């Protein structure tokens, strides 16, 4: 099988600088590989074929390159509705084979993450459930790790994150964190706490509450 | 112009089976080879089968080889993907796709993609929360919790609400999955004027509204 | 099978111009002369126009002569009404039917229809008024007024509600439309469990619900 | 132009029983006059073609005849699902014409209306409008004529009536009867009286209620 | 295969007049001649009238003759049967058989029956009491009294109680209908756990459900 | 006209033996007799046509003979699902016509009637109706007299007997009996009863009950 070997899987560049996906089959290809966009909501779309030709309505942005062995997609310069991610893939054997896919996201200013820490609502509690849910919202870079605290004790059970795609109005990430714990323990202790550590500071960013 | 469309996706048992369509227009459907390729939650798009224009020359990916089959109905211009003994990994977005751009053969052309999961857990309608919280600003949330299969959409004030929406991918466990979304809206006009996330989960033709109340 | 689907109807002001379409499928479109064929409020079925299979013979109603243009897109399988100068006698549902049943030639397949009213009246959202009321039975009902142009659709807790349920055909006053609706539903349980009218106007993109509430 | 009398533009046929339809051109037709069926929410659909042919689906129930002159659509026996209404047709000549339709109804037993008054909500009157409504529900035959009395005169100003087509579930009929006023009327007067002339009835049926 | 299917039947005075139809498929229609049969409440069968392939033979039983007229549409594929100066004695239920089996003539295939009962007694929805009683077993009943036309059908628990089940036929006394049925369920479950008679009476569009409640 | 006379019009056999049905033609006939099957539900189906042959899925175990005047229908051996009504038809001349029928049953070991009374729900006795039920369940052979007496003397006015068919299930034979009286002469007696006669009791089997 021919094997391709996509990377990085994801990347950031900032606005008029130039991107570069690298794709590197495990045996050589045409003039067989081709390149797809898939943004966000939609289907893969056809954008280079051969190894560099453009296909209809792609900009000249857009240029790929390659033989052998070894390939590459460069956009230059980068534009905000570049951000999707790309996949490579041979046409010249079966199995027909794919990249493992490269999530292009634009780089911008960092940014601390705005927290927000709520409680169970009454309608959950009511019911016997207690989540207790943690906003991160517009921050940069999206690499950011969320702890919860439980009367000061560290609590990784019962805990779900999860991280939006790059927003298109400002470039930034945000993510949510939740607690998930029964309504018989919440009930035993007092204090619920995230912490995240993130780029932008030095000191752990904290949200706190007390039950009530 | 070219126009691909799927159907037959939704939640299927492990060792199930399932069929999926792919209709065709604005082209001449039995002069081309088509494929379907998938694309798992995580994920990347894998090479799933293909048929040549008159169903002579067929091939298969290993993983599913003997398990899938391809064939299509040249006369009804429709494309189609039998599948047997399902396993959780074929859990996908399904996707057909035109084998075109003679002759520099690509898949020039792609359906919507009809999502497939297989899974022993069953059809579960989400429990919805609101949360509730100087700003100026002050931001409300929405959790949807322990629903079953994905996918749910989220809306504020019927779309309404747009800016300052952030929708979180779910998450799994404990065989459902949870989400939430927040909003942000003006401190000054909250809650004098009405705050409220709607919910709704297609496989259970299911649709919830949540008015979110102040609290100290 | 054969398929025809039209669109383009919609609110006009006499004096005004509009073009309807109508989509073909299933069949060899340009083998075929196609109708328009209108059926106004009171109403009645009446010809309007016809075109060869290649444009070239054209046919009209005398009272559409020379303001109307019938033509077709062979190419996108599609077929036209250009009509202009309009009147109010000119409101109708318009439809296109495909002239085929060879040797038998009549019009044996039939667009859904597009609604064409004209009329110096502006788009305008109804207002909406909930009338309340031993009998095991209760007759509770809605009114819908001042709407234009029509139509408006009503449904008694979202479609919940079926049977019982009368929706008066609209009546125009002072320039705007009115109608009403009733249902009747188990005088134990109301108002104990909810009733509400949900009233929709497709030309202003107007959704209204509206509970029922007792009083003596 | 070929001119096309259809008649009756309403008919009453009890279930079992025979329909018969008559469609007379002003000159004469081939074999080319053809039945089209129209129900309630949908396009017509041709059922005759040549002057007795049934086309495809079009049950054994369904005959055509005539020549010349004058044509027929005979439904025997009328069944439920046979309500909508019939359109002759000629496509001998243009311009193609068409008869003015007839609804087909269910014919069935005398049915008394019931009637339920409301007075204008107190949403419409902070609005200055007062419209009073009369329902008049599942009757048969269809004719009825509605009267509204104010403080005891008649009032026939402001009235508007309106009927549906028969009823699927039972095939009778209902209709609504609306006075527009406006509140500074409204106000004036004390009691308010819609009143109807039915078959069923040798007095007018009459709802009142006081204003309050 | 071959499908024939009647409709029609219902409920007429002396001396009216009833049309009867029979839909056929999955047969030339138009290569067949046709009859119809009847079977009468006490009964047995009779042949009523025949009709060759293409309309010119025609048959007639004796008590029909001059009476009824039988007649086909072979482009509709449908076969008629046209009844007038209807008496007490034409109540029967009606066959419509294809003359098949060629060359060993036979009536090979039947429709359902549609059923006529010609009477001067009047549609009237029945009254229904519950007829409540150690053993083990207990017996209850439903008493289904004054309906007209024939038929009704009776359930219990809505189908769920099945065996020891049994329901009378009906028997006329004064001009109408009465029949009974009759239901056997454990004794130490009832009453708490419900029994209920559904009885339904097509030709009043009635139906009725009746709970069975204890007494000493 | 060809006048067919079946006999006989009922008749039991036990399981595994051999029923013979008769059908005697006023005049001779083919080879054009036919036997038809009715099942409880449903429409007669064609079982033997000419005079012994079957048709399509019709058992061995079927077999008609016979010639000129006289024909048979014979079911060696009979089973639970034969049961039935029979009808020979002659397709030789018109009127084309049929026997009387013959209705097919299981012989089955004796059972005495279970009998429950009712008295007359207080529903209908409020509307002034009273009607007096008895129900006498799972009996064989079919043949049952019931009598009813009202204060100890008999009473046929008002009578209503009506009897099932074989019951799949046991093969017995159910039956109910109504008194019809009005509430006035209902609430004028004491003592309603019902007594059948049936060869398994030599004395009548009696149902009682005092109003109350």
């Amino acid at each position: 099988n021919i094997v391709m070997t996509q990377s990085p899987k994801s990347m950031s560049m900032s606005v008029g600088e130039r991107v570069t996906l690298t794709c590197k089959a495990s045996e050589n290809v045409g003039t067989y590989v081709s390149w797809y966009q898939q943004k966000p909501e939609q289907s893969p779309k056809l954008l280079i074929y051969g190894a560099s030709n453009r296909y209809t309505g792609v900009p000249d942005r857009f240029t790929g390159s390659g033989s052998a062995t070894d390939f590459t997609l460069t956009i230059s310069s980068v534009q905000a509705e570049d951000l999707a991610d790309y996949h490579c893939g041979q046409s010249y054997s079966t199995p027909y084979t794919f990249g493992g896919g490269t999530k292009l996201e634009i780089k911008r200013a960092d940014a601390a993450p705005t927290v927000s820490i709520f409680p169970p609502s009454s309608e959950q509690l009511t019911s016997g459930g207690a989540s207790v849910v943690c906003f991160l919202n517009n921050f940069y870079p999206k690499d950011i790790n969320v702890k919860w605290k439980i009367d000061g004790s560290e609590r990784q059970n019962g805990v779900l994150n999860s991280w939006t795609d790059q927003d298109s109005k400002d470039s930034t990430y945000s993510m949510s964190s939740t607690l998930t714990l029964t309504k018989d323990e919440y009930e035993r202790h007092n204090s619920y706490t995230c912490e995240a550590t993130h780029k932008t500071s030095t000191s752990p960013i904290v949200k706190s509450f007390n039950r009530n | 112009d070219v126009q691909l469309v799927e159907s037959g996706g939704g939640l299927v048992q492990p060792g199930g089976s399932r069929k999926l369509s792919c209709a065709a227009s604005g082209f001449t459907f039995s002069s081309f080879g088509m494929h379907w390729v998938r694309q798992a939650p995580e994920k990347g798009l894998e090479w799933v089968a293909y048929i040549s224009s008159g169903s002579s020359t067929l091939h298969y990916a290993d993983t599913v080889k003997g398990r899938f089959t391809i064939s299509r109905d040249n006369p009804k211009n429709t494309l189609f993907l039998q599948m047997t003994s399902l396993r959780s990994e074929d859990t996908a977005m399904y996707y057909c796709a035109r084998w075109g751009n003679y002759p520099h053969y690509a898949m020039d052309y792609w359906g919507q993609g009809t999502s497939v999961t297989v899974s022993s857990a069953k059809t579960t309608a989400p429990s919805v929360y609101p949360l509730a919280p100087t700003g100026s600003s002050v931001t409300l949330g929405c959790l949807v919790k322990g629903y079953f299969p994905e996918p749910v959409t989220l809306t504020w004030n019927s779309g309404s609400l747009s800016s300052g929406v952030h929708t979180f991918p779910a998450v799994l466990q404990s065989g459902l999955y949870t989400l939430s979304s927040s909003v942000t809206v003006t401190s000054s006009t909250w809650p004098s004027q009405t705050i409220t996330c709607n919910v709704a989960h297609p496989a259970s033709s299911t649709k919830v509204d949540k008015k979110i109340e102040p609290r100290v």
